[PDB]
C-alpha cells in the first residue's frame, strides 16, 4: 500500500491539471460566448441609435 | 509384552504422520498467500501507473 500511495500521489497530481483544464475551458467558453454577443449587440446598438 | 499396549503405541505413530502432513500443508498455504499477495500488490501498483 505504501508503494501504491507513492504512485497514487503522481496520478492525483495529474488529475489536478486535467480538472483545472476541464473547469477553465468550460468557464472561459461560456464567458467569451457572452462577451462576443454583448460586443456585437453593443456595436449594433451604436448604429441603431445613429 | 501385551498387544493391547502395542496397539496404543501404533496410534501414536499415525498421529505423528498426520502432524507432519498438516505441517506440510500449512507451510504451502503460507507461501501461496505470500506469493498471491506479492502478485496482487504489483498489480494494484501497475493499475495506478497505467
Amino acid at each position: 500500500q505504501s508503494e501504491a500511495e507513492k504512485a497514487r500521489k503522481e496520478l492525483l497530481e495529474l488529475e489536478a491539471l486535467s480538472m483545472a483544464v476541464e473547469s477553465t475551458g468550460t468557464a472561459k467558453a461560456e464567458a467569451e460566448s457572452r462577451a462576443e454577443a454583448a460586443r456585437i449587440e453593443g456595436e449594433g446598438s451604436v448604429l441603431q441609435a445613429k | 509384552v501385551d498387544q493391547r499396549t502395542r496397539d496404543a503405541l501404533q496410534r501414536s505413530v499415525q498421529l505423528a504422520i498426520e502432524i507432519t502432513t498438516n505441517s506440510q500443508e500449512a507451510a504451502a498455504k503460507h507461501e501461496a498467500q505470500r506469493l498471491e499477495q506479492e502478485a496482487r500488490g504489483r498489480l494494484e501498483r501497475q493499475k495506478i501507473l497505467d
